[PDB]
């Protein structure tokens, strides 16, 4: 019955979550940048994600630009 | 006088817009891509 | 359908924000543009004008321009 | 302070850094000129507060909107 | 009186105004008790409108057609009309206290700059000679005067760093 | 290409040169410095322009200046 | 390999990328830049630049004209000026539907049409426009006009018809003939129009090609003029009950100096146009026999210049050397006619707002606002234009050596101090103005409006009461009846000019009170702010303490590279590119408070105004949300109609804003690995990959990035703007 | 002090491929070789992405532009201190031998070069703009 407190909530706890999703990402690139060594990844599934990377990105960027279209487009 | 037709709109505007900027965009892509002897 | 309108931009807008901060995680040590950009760590302004210019390639960047997505998605 | 944001991410140090001389020679001529050197804000830094300032601007924004609009009608 | 303006004593709409802004927190304080803490919270703030309205009233502040008072910036006209509490006073007052305090920042820089390190001296701050030179510095405009006379205040051209041109 | 320029204010450092990640400059001897050595350009034809060489300059004002010039596969730095 | 396009640049066109067409796109009217380039073949083809754009500035007219007299309703709009809304063209859109042709549909035509806001209808009616065949007469001169504009164009570049390089450079001449012909000439040709076809026709009588000849312009018949009795020419002017276009009460004079506006129209007099025209001309002709060019007499620029140093030294060489600065940098021309040029445009927009000189201008509200904030937004771009090309020639055309003590050298000299004093202005105007809007607010949002600080702006209305405005009450000047100014005039043009300042219904120097004093200072910020940034950018543009060799490097630049901390925006492009930012800001500011106090008064409430212009609240409520009601409902759920064009065009802008903030945000890198692999994506794509690309795909340039997203900024804020505007006028009137 | 000639039938490291290799610039344009000596097996970074394992003995890679290369031989020098060496292949099978340029590596001053883009002045002392202005094309004060 308290709509203020719901809408508030709701955003608030919403923001928490955008902020600590993009710190996740920040964090796996510090992650990647210093405390990543080759000589203990040389045929596992980090590796070849490093691998195929621009394959994975091209699609993405795909997808992305298709949602993008079929959304505002409409 | 020098008063247009009454269909005058229905084909210079079509033409300004679809026929022109057509043959402008070939040419000028054309001509941009020419390679020097 | 406006439902279904506004979903389709927020799975539009996750994504987006998903590509830029995958991109900064994957081409964080190396890319096709920098092939020694672990060399210059996470946090780093840019490698020169050079290449036709090089702003912005650093990881900590994408995260910058992460949260400016995240904001809009949000 | 949104609007603020967009003074640090359009804009680059260099010009800051040469309007901070000229008021660096302001200062030297009324002997007021302080012994650490005024140097103007990293690139990195300049991206940082421009992002703050711009998240902090949209997100306390709706904040205003939301709060007084479902505390006026809710 | 001044460019068409009214005194705020003899104003029909600031009379206005104060009894509309009474009107809405008497309005308010309506719907509650009279021994109660939200009722002379609102009694104390009708006492201090009706404090602050006198007041305006009795300093001789000319009012527009909107009932607000307004300000005379023109020297000859505040100290011809009686506004020189306006913006006159409070103008030299803001002049004393600006530059005390910037000789005060001015004394403390030079007094550190012929020290061994000047930047410590800059983060950390010498509480005991900050202080005395900001008891020091109620004769900032006598000093400053007088460093003025002496050519002491301004740095020569040669010993200033400029750009190549 | 780019233009890559050396003044006479080189002191012979060699962290120009350690720095340049296309391999554009060397140290030729000279007779200018207590070093005896000088950086030298002679392959501004693989120069991207990064400024890592002007980065690394000590000397006030820089040794080395690049000038950005004609845009080419190689000074883009294009892999296709 | 080498491509054809560009061929005023073999290095760009050797360029395999897609930043040659980018690059060759913005460098083609960079003359001085392109490959083999000498000083008489630059002046060539500046000279034929500039016919061609003079031929397309007289078709563009002549499209005008011809469409008003086409699908215009010039001749149904003279009978009812008041009533009757000017149509500009009709629409021929398949893609409208039923609703929008008959939403579209206005105006008295017979199809979907455009309701013009250029104010053509009311200058072409006044000058003498009173049938269509007067427009289309108009139309075809203008565009044989156009055509051999064109022709001439052409002519000059070939051989036999190429001027030299001296005579481009004989400023004495050419500014005798531009004074003299150009400008003299072309005044006394519009006063003999004024004379024998506007005056005429305004009075009832049409005069044109066919009768001209045989129709006495005054009943005397030019015998004052020889005789030199010239005051017969004022007897008899228009009364006050003067119908215009009739010849009720319609006088005899046509030169006369009555001053204020005509009682009807709410216009400036006819005869006291002409007559104004025929005294500057008479001025500018006398003007255009200052110089010494092939007889003897007159005088050199260069004696002149050379002979107006100090004798203190205050100035150092004073102006010596400067004629040589100027007549041979053509970048120190261009910034001065564009500075002179952007504020003689800010004095057009000022002027006509307030003194309307078109016949039925000022009951058009929609009018008015588009005309100002046209002429201001172009004004701002104009100075900003005139700052780059002054640090252009800085950077470009300076030369220490010939310029050694003089006025130019001596600017950089003390540059610092410049830039430190605009720096102190622009900080002490921006705190002050800023403190005073929140305090202000805070007062509001606490209930207490008599608490707020409102200044009274006592200069300027110190100086209106000297104008003659009673309502202050200075009595001074013109506005005390015993004063000499005032008795001096009281035969000749004071009676109608007091009427006309002491009447609020017009505006002519409006009533003013805190909320202007404010929004002034705001103005004043901007200016300043603007300032600073251009000439901050213009002085350090040869080298500072970051770049000591920022000359070396050119006009525009990306940076010096992440070295020394950092030099981004380091170059007097990014200067520029800053301070555009700021003009937008600064015009911003002034065509909102023009169009809030011009819409409180037509809708007959100036408190509303006077009341709310001292709080931001009131500026974002009462202004920016108050009259954006009818702009957004051009099209719901529930329909539409002719406002429908002005919300589409109001998103259309705010989109296109929003797309410059990602190249103004987002920088190259991030694109140019993203482009990366998307040409490994296209590279290994079977089906596809059989279709390769001609130019290689690369991001953006820095240098690029930051002019499309300039673009787009402006176009965004411009548009927004002119949409909101036009539709909040329009709807509400 | 010899010119190395490239050897196409040598050992590469084991890599299991990626999508930062080649593309059709290495067939219609140029591309680069490196070859190296590795005195045993170790896991190195490739400049492209992945961890690939050299060989002991001689070492061969392909790479689309001299930055890599480049790259890589500072990898191999600074990490495991080996003499890498590169060269750029033609698609019509010329092989230009690139760095080192004299055997000797540029960091270290040698006998035989000559300085080339060498102005015998500083930078205060340039000309102005205004005297290499209308020149047969955009020209800096450097330049000269
Ligand atoms: C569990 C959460 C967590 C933790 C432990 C860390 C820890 C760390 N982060 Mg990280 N990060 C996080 C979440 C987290 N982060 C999130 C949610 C984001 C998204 C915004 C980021 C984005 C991020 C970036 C981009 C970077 C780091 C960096 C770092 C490292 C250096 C510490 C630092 O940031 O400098 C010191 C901390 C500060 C100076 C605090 C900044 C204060 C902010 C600007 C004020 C916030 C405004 C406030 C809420 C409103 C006040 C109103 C005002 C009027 C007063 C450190 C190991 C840096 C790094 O990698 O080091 C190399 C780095 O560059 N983080
Ligand atoms: C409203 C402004 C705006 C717009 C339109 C875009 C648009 C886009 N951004 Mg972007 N961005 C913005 C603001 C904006 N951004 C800002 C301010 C920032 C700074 C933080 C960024 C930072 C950013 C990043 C980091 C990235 C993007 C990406 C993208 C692209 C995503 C692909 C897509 O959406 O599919 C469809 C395209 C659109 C929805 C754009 C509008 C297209 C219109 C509606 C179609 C009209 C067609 C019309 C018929 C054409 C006829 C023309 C006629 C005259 C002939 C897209 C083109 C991502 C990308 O590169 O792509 C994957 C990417 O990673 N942006
Ligand atoms: C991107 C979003 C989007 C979508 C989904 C639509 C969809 C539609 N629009 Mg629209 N439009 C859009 C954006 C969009 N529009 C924008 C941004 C504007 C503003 C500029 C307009 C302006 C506009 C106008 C003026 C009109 C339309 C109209 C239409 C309708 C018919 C168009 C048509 O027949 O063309 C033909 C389409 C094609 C020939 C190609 C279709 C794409 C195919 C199906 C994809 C194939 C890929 C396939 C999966 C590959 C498989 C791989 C392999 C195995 C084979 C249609 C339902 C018309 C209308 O109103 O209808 C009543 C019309 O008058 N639109
Ligand atoms: C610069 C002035 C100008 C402008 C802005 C317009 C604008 C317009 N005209 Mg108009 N027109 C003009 C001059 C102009 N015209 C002149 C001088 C004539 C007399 C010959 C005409 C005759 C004319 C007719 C008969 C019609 C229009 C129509 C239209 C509308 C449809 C679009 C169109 O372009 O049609 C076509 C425009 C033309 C045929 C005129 C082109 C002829 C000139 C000499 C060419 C100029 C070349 C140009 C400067 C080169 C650069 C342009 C571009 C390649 C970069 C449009 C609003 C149509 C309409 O009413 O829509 C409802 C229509 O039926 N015009
Ligand atoms: C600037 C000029 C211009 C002109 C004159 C038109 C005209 C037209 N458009 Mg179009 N459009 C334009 C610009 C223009 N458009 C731009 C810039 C965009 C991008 C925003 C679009 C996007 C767009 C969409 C999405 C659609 C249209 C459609 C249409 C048609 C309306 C359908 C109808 O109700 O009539 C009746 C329809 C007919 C009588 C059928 C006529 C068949 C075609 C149009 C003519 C014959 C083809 C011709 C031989 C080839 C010409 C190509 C030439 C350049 C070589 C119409 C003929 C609609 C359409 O295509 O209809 C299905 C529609 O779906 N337009
Ligand atoms: C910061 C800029 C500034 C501006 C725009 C003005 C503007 C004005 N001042 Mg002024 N004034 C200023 C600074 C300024 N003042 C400063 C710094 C001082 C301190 C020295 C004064 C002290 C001052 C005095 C004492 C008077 C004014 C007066 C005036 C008003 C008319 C006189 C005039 O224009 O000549 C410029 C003003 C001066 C050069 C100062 C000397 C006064 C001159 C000689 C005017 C006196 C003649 C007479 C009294 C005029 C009144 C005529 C009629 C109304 C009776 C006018 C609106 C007069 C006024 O209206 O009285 C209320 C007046 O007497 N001012
Ligand atoms: C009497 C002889 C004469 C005349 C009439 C002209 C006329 C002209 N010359 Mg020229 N010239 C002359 C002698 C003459 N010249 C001589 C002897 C020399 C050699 C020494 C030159 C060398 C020369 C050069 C090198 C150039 C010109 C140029 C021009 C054109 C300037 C274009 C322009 O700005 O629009 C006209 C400008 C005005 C009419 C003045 C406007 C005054 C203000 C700005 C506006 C105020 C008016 C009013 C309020 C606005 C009206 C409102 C409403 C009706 C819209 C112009 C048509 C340029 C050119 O060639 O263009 C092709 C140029 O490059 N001339
Ligand atoms: C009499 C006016 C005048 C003249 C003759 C010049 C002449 C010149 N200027 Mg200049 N300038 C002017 C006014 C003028 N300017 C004004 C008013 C401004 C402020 C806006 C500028 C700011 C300026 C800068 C910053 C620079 C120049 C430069 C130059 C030189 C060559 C570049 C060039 O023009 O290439 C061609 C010009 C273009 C290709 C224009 C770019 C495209 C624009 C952004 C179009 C976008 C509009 C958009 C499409 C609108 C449509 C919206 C709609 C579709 C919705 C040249 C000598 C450059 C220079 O000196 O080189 C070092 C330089 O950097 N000017
Ligand atoms: C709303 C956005 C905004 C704001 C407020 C400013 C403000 C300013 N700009 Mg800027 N600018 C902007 C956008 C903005 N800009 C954009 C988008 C661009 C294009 C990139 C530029 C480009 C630009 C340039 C190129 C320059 C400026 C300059 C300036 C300064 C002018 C001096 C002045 O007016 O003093 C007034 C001071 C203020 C308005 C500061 C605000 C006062 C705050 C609110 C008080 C502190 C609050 C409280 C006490 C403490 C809260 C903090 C808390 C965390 C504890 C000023 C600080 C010029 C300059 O540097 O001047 C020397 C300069 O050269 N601007
Ligand atoms: C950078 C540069 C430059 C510069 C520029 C500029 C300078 C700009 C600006 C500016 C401006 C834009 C200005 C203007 C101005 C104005 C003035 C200066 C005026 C005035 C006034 C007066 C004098 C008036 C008087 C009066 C009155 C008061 C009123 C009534 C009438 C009378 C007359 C009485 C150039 C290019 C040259 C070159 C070099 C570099
Ligand atoms: S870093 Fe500078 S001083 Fe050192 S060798 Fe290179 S050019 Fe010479
Ligand atoms: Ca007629």
């Amino acid at each position: 019955t308290d709509y203020g407190t719901q809408l508030s909530l709701f955003t608030h706890h919403t923001w928490i979550g955008g902020f600590c999703i993009v710190g996740a990402g920040a964090h796996a690139a510090i992650f990647m940048v210093r405390d990543y060594d080759p000589t203990n990844n040389y045929n596992n599934l980090l590796d070849r994600v490093i691998r195929h990377r621009d394959a994975i990105i091209s699609h993405l960027n795909w997808v992305c630009i298709f949602l993008g279209f079929h959304s505002f487009g409409l | 006088p020098f008063v247009p037709p009454s269909w005058a709109p229905s084909v210079f505007v079509p033409l300004t817009g679809l026929v022109l900027p057509a043959i402008a965009m070939a040419t000028l892509f054309v001509y941009i891509e020419k390679e020097a002897p | 359908t406006s439902d279904f309108m506004v979903h389709h931009i927020h799975a539009f807008t996750i994504h987006v924000t998903v590509l830029i901060l995958l991109k900064g995680v994957l081409f964080a040590r190396s890319s096709r543009l920098i092939p020694d950009k672990a060399n210059l760590g996470f946090r780093f302004p840019c490698d020169g004008p050079g290449r036709g210019g090089t702003c912005q390639v650093s990881a900590w960047d994408h995260v910058f321009l992460g949260l400016f997505w995240m904001y809009n998605s949000l | 302070v949104w609007a603020f944001s967009l003074m640090f991410l359009f804009s680059g140090r260099g010009y800051w850094q040469e309007l901070i001389e000229s008021i660096v020679w302001a200062h030297n001529k009324l002997k007021v000129a302080p012994a650490i050197q005024p140097r103007a804000l990293s690139i990195t830094q300049g991206r940082a507060v421009g992002v703050a300032h711009y998240l902090l601007g949209g997100i306390a924004t709706t904040w205003s909107f939301f709060l007084a609009r479902i505390i006026s009608v809710g | 009186d001044i460019a068409g303006l009214t005194p705020c004593s003899e104003s029909k709409a600031y009379a206005k105004l104060e009894k509309k802004e009474l009107k809405t927190l008497e309005k308010r304080l309506k719907q509650y008790e009279a021994d109660s803490a939200p009722a002379v919270a609102l009694k104390a703030t009708m006492e201090r409108t009706k404090a602050r309205f006198a007041n305006y009233a009795k300093a001789g502040l000319l009012c527009g057609n909107d009932g607000l008072p307004h300000l005379i910036a023109d020297p000859g006209l505040a100290l011809k009309y009686g506004h020189a509490g306006e913006v006159f006073i409070p103008t030299f007052g803001f002049l004393y206290v600006a530059g005390y305090i910037g000789y005060v920042g001015r004394q403390y820089l030079i007094a550190v700059k012929g020290e061994a390190k000047p930047t410590d001296k800059e983060i950390i701050i010498d509480v005991p000679l900050a202080t005395k030179l900001a008891w020091q510095g109620a004769g900032w405009p006598l000093a400053a005067v007088q460093e003025l006379q002496r050519g002491t205040l301004l740095e020569k051209e040669e010993n200033i760093t400029v750009s190549p041109r | 290409a780019h233009i890559v320029k050396i003044y006479d204010t080189c002191i012979g450092c060699t962290q120009c040169v350690r720095a340049c990640p296309l391999d554009v400059l060397e140290m030729v001897p000279w007779d200018g410095c207590k070093a005896s050595q000088m950086a030298s350009a002679p392959r501004t034809e693989d120069c991207v322009g990064c400024k890592r060489c002007e980065t690394a300059c000590p000397t006030d004002f820089l040794s080395v200046r690049v000038y950005l010039g004609s845009e080419s596969t190689r000074s883009m730095g294009l892999s296709y | 390999a080498t491509k054809l396009f560009p061929k005023f640049s073999q290095g760009l066109a050797q360029d395999p990328t897609t930043r040659r067409i980018w690059y060759g796109l913005a460098m083609a009217h960079d003359f001085e830049s392109h490959d083999g380039m000498t000083e008489e073949n630059l002046y060539q083809k500046i000279f034929a630049s500039h016919f061609g754009q003079l031929s397309i500035i007289f078709l563009w007219t002549s499209g005008n004209l011809f469409h008003v007299a086409w699908q215009g309703n010039f001749e149904q709009w003279v009978t009812d000026p008041v009533h009757i809304r000017p149509i500009a063209h009709a629409i021929w859109d398949p893609h409208f539907g039923q609703p929008a042709v008959e939403a579209f549909t206005r105006g008295g035509a017979s199809g979907p049409v455009n309701i013009s806001t250029s104010g053509v209808y009311q200058w072409w009616y006044t000058i003498g426009m009173r049938t269509n065949q007067d427009l289309y007469v108009g139309s075809v001169f203008l565009a044989l006009v156009s055509a051999i504009f064109l022709f001439a164009g052409w002519l000059h570049l070939q051989p036999n018809f190429q001027p030299s390089l001296s005579w481009f450079k004989d400023a004495e001449s050419r500014l005798n003939h531009h004074l003299s012909g150009l400008f003299g000439v072309s005044s006394l040709a519009w006063t003999g129009h004024l004379v024998h076809v506007a005056i005429p026709e305004s009075r009832g009588q049409h005069v044109g090609w066919d009768n001209f000849l045989s129709v006495l312009p005054h009943p005397q018949g030019l015998t004052p003029f020889f005789t030199g009795n010239w005051a017969a020419y004022a007897q008899s002017p228009d009364t006050a009950s003067h119908v215009f276009g009739t010849a009720q009460g319609s006088g005899q004079a046509i030169l006369t100096f009555l001053g204020g506006f005509h009682p009807q129209t709410q216009s400036l007099w006819l005869t006291d146009m002409a007559h104004h025209h025929l005294a500057i001309a008479v001025i500018f002709i006398v003007a255009g026999h200052m110089y010494r060019t092939n007889f003897g007499i007159g005088h050199r620029m260069q004696a002149i210049l050379e002979a107006h140093t100090p004798p203190s030294g205050s100035l150092g060489a004073g102006h010596k050397g400067l004629f040589d600065t100027v007549n041979n940098s053509l970048h120190f021309q261009l910034g001065l006619a564009l500075a002179s040029v952007g504020t003689i445009t800010s004095l057009v927009a000022q002027h006509m707002y307030s003194l309307p000189p078109y016949a039925f201008q000022a009951i058009d509200f929609t009018t008015q606002a588009a005309l100002y904030t046209h002429h201001q937004y172009i004004a701002g771009f104009i100075m900003c234009g005139a700052f780059a090309h002054g640090a252009i020639f800085f950077i470009r055309d300076y030369d220490p050596e010939q310029n050694k003590g003089n006025v130019l050298a001596r600017m950089l000299d003390h540059k610092e101090a410049l830039i430190s004093h605009l720096s102190w202005v622009s900080l002490f105007l921006g705190f002050h103005t800023l403190g005073l809007y929140v305090h202000n607010d805070v007062m509001q949002a606490f209930g207490t409006p008599e608490k707020q600080i409102l200044i009274e702006p006592v200069f300027a209305q110190w100086i209106q009461a000297a104008h003659g405005k009673a309502l202050y009450g200075f009595d001074f000047l013109l506005s005390s009846k015993t004063s000499a100014a005032f008795a001096n005039g009281q035969s000749l043009w004071l009676p109608g000019w007091l009427d006309a300042i002491n009447n609020n219904q017009n505006s002519l120097f409006l009533t003013i009170g805190p909320g202007d004093f404010l929004v002034h200072h705001a103005i004043a910020l901007g200016l300043h702010t603007t300032t600073l940034i251009l000439v901050k950018g213009a002085l350090d543009a040869r080298g500072s303490k970051l770049m000591p060799d920022k000359k070396d490097f050119g006009y525009s630049f990306p940076c010096d590279g992440p070295g020394r901390g950092g030099t981004c925006d380091i170059s007097a492009y990014d200067a520029f590119y800053l301070a555009v930012f700021w003009m937008l800001n600064t015009i911003g500011w002034v065509t909102f408070y023009w169009h809030w106090k011009h819409l409180t008064l037509w809708q007959g409430n100036v408190a509303q105004f006077d009341e709310s212009s001292t709080y931001l609240m009131g500026w974002l409520r009462d202004y920016l949300w108050l009259n954006s009601s009818q702009l957004i409902n051009g099209y719901n759920p529930f329909g539409m109609n002719s406002l429908s064009v002005w919300a589409w065009t109001f998103l259309f802008g705010h989109l296109i804003y929003a797309t410059g903030f990602m190249f103004l945000i987002s920088w190259r890198g991030y694109w140019q690995e993203l482009i990366e692999t998307l040409v490994w994506a296209h590279e290994k794509t079977p089906l596809a990959n059989l279709v390769y690309w001609k130019d290689k795909p690369v991001a953006l340039s820095i240098v690029q990035a930051r002019l499309v997203g300039l673009a787009h900024f402006s176009v965004g804020y411009i548009f927004t703007y002119a949409a909101f505007l036009i539709a909040s006028t329009s709807g509400r009137f | 002090w010899t010119v190395p000639t490239l050897n196409p039938d040598t050992p590469s490291p084991i890599f299991g491929g990626s999508t930062g290799g080649l593309l059709r610039k290495a067939q219609t344009e140029e591309f680069y070789v490196i070859t190296w000596e590795a005195k045993k097996e170790q896991i190195f970074e490739m400049p492209t992405g992945g961890a690939a394992i050299m060989r002991q003995g001689p070492n061969l890679l392909k790479f689309g532009k001299k930055e890599q290369c480049l790259a890589l031989t500072t990898q191999l020098r600074n990490k495991f201190k080996l003499t890498p060496c590169f060269y750029r292949v033609f698609p019509d099978g010329k092989v230009q031998y690139l760095h080192p340029a004299d055997g000797v590596y540029p960091e270290k001053v040698n006998a035989g070069r000559v300085g080339a883009n060498q102005n015998m002045r500083r930078i205060g002392q340039n000309v102005n703009p205004i005297k290499v202005k209308f020149s047969g094309r955009m020209m800096s004060p450097a330049e000269i």
